């Protein structure tokens, strides 16, 4: 209990919900591949490799 | 003067009669426009959001 203004040691580790998104359309995948943070692994994997797929997202946020 | 000889049939169609399945072609091209438009618009809207 108290008033604290020291933010230098403040952090939060969160295991995010295992989320799902289904890429029914090219548009969804273009939307996805717009994201620079969406770093494809095997980049030679086609965009429409993901077409009609539910991508599952396991994420941690610090 | 020619019409006084015989009825005249003037084809001013520009060759449309030589295109098979004009309706399907038209429907496809109307789609082609729309897709391209939508993609840029979706990117724009997402960029805004």
């Amino acid at each position: 209990r108290g008033v604290y203004t020291d933010y230098e040691n403040t952090f939060q580790r969160k295991v995010e919900t295992p989320m799902q998104v289904h890429l029914a359309t090219t548009k969804d995948i273009a939307i996805l591949r717009s994201k620079q943070w969406f770093v494809l692994d095997d980049v030679a994997t086609p965009e429409e490799f993901l077409l009609g797929k539910t991508l599952t997202f396991r994420l941690h946020t610090l | 003067d020619l019409c006084q000889n015989e009825p005249v049939c003037a084809d001013l169609n520009g060759g449309l009669q030589f295109i098979p399945n004009l309706n399907e072609l038209m429907t496809r091209e109307r789609k082609n426009l729309t897709e391209t438009s939508e993609i840029r618009q979706a990117v724009t809207k997402e960029t805004a959001a």
